[PDB]
């Protein structure tokens, strides 16, 4: 979330300071709008990792009906986001493209 | 056309007081309502 | 004696539910209280009767077709719950008597 | 079968439910009146006379 | 007072769902009436271009 | 199901010879129409009853739709009905007169 990252994913960085998500402090994977692959994506989702990601989403949705944010401080940290799902999701990501592929096949 | 826009325009008046009284009434009622909801704390504390 | 000696300053008990959010609870463990004994009030006499109108309904208490308490009866008939036990919490003047409970993804709705 | 809730027990429950009935009803009957205004009633009002 | 008014009349008054509504509609007429006055008096003191005409129309 | 009942119960033996219960070969106790004592009455019932009335039951579907009837030999002997629920079910209206019962006390 770093000065091209705070210009462009400065969309998520200062631009999501504008456009929210990250300066809400934001789950970078968890903005996927869901989908099936992304559904059961999360169904492999690690344990963990399930809560962490449920805090962030409850909180977001607490401070939304706030109409609050967090401190900017308390804003997220720039870069320095783990992606989360990436190797789980991008590992299904070879998945449905795997049946996918022998479904080629 | 409008002889009630003497008429009609009575009924205007009280009109300005209802909602004046019931839009507040209302509002209040609405957040008598969703109050609590609104200062809620609920914990993440995953165990260990 | 000597010092500090303060009385009771009345004020409101949380009053409040939190849910330690478990999945990993397998079956609610589930309850409920309606002023308990403490020490104080002339009250609770009869609320000890009413208690007792209240009453327990014993999970391991069979009889439930039976059953006196109509919330317990209904609670076999419509196999409504896994336990409830009238339990008194006290403090002087005021508290929770009440069901315990236990249940599944259902009953605390029409439970109350 | 009025004897199902015909019973001293019964007969408790309406002596109970009474002083609301008469409650309730009352609800009812003022609801007529001030819907309607109907002149029959109407008229014993005073100072709600509109005239 | 106010929290007999709060209380006992939610006590007195409130705390009965019937009362509460009794007390409703007994309001209704008098807040019915009433605001119809005062309403009258609001378009009276906004004109006098007409029905004050009479004796002016010198009310045969 | 014999003259006076083949008469009045001869609404269900000669008459139903007309109102065909019997004459159908029907089950006696299978007439009174279903209620909730009724309904767990049968709950209680015997099980090589149970059976029984079942096949009962079904054949009389089946003519039914068929709109045929039984050899009237066939036709069900008269009297010689084992009074099957009324032991039974008679019970059962001692126990609803019993929930009845302390229900009225």
């Amino acid at each position: 979330v770093s000065a091209s990252s705070k210009w462009l994913e400065g969309i998520r960085k200062w631009y999501y300071n504008a456009a929210g998500f990250n300066k809400l402090g934001l789950m970078r994977d968890d903005t996927i709008h869901e989908n099936d692959d992304v559904k059961e994506a999360i169904r492999r989702l690690p344990e963990n990792l399930y809560d962490d990601r449920v805090f962030r989403i409850k909180r977001a949705l607490d401070l939304s009906m706030r109409q609050q944010i967090l401190p900017k401080e308390q804003w997220t940290k720039y870069e320095e986001d783990k992606f989360y799902l990436e190797p789980y999701l991008k590992e299904v990501i070879r998945e449905r493209k795997e049946r996918e592929e022998w479904a080629k096949k | 056309a409008e002889p009630e826009h003497d008429h009609r325009k009575r009924m205007g008046l009280k009109m300005l007081l209802m909602m004046g009284l019931l839009l507040p009434l209302v509002y209040a009622m609405k957040r008598h309502k969703w109050s609590v909801l609104k200062s809620r704390k609920l914990a993440y504390r995953p165990p260990k | 004696d000597e010092d500090a000696v303060p009385t009771l300053t009345p004020c409101r008990f949380t009053g409040s539910e939190i849910r330690h959010r478990e999945d990993g609870l397998p079956l609610a463990h589930v309850a409920i209280a309606v002023e308990g004994p403490g020490w104080a009030n002339p009250d609770n006499v009869a609320l000890q009767v009413a208690n007792a109108i209240i009453g327990h309904y014993d999970c391991t208490y069979g009889g439930g077709m039976h059953l006196s308490s109509p919330l317990a009866s209904v609670a076999v008939t419509n196999k409504l719950c896994q336990s409830f036990q009238t339990f008194n919490i006290c403090y002087a003047d005021t508290g929770l008597l009440g069901a315990h409970f236990v249940c599944d993804h259902m009953s605390i709705d029409d439970m109350m | 079968m009025l004897t199902r809730f015909l019973g001293p027990r019964y007969r408790q429950l309406a002596r109970n439910w009474v002083p609301t009935a008469q409650l309730w009803g009352a609800v009812g009957a003022v609801g007529l009146v001030w819907a309607t205004d109907w002149r029959l009633i109407l008229d014993w009002v005073p100072y709600i006379n509109g005239k | 007072a106010a929290p007999t008014l709060t209380a006992r009349l939610y006590s007195l008054l409130f705390r009965r769902t019937s009362t509460f509504a009794l007390t409703i509609v007994v309001g209704a007429l008098f807040f019915e009436r009433a605001f119809d006055q005062g309403a009258d008096a609001i378009y009276e003191h906004i004109n006098e271009g007409k029905l004050w005409k009479h004796i002016k129309h010198k009310y045969e």
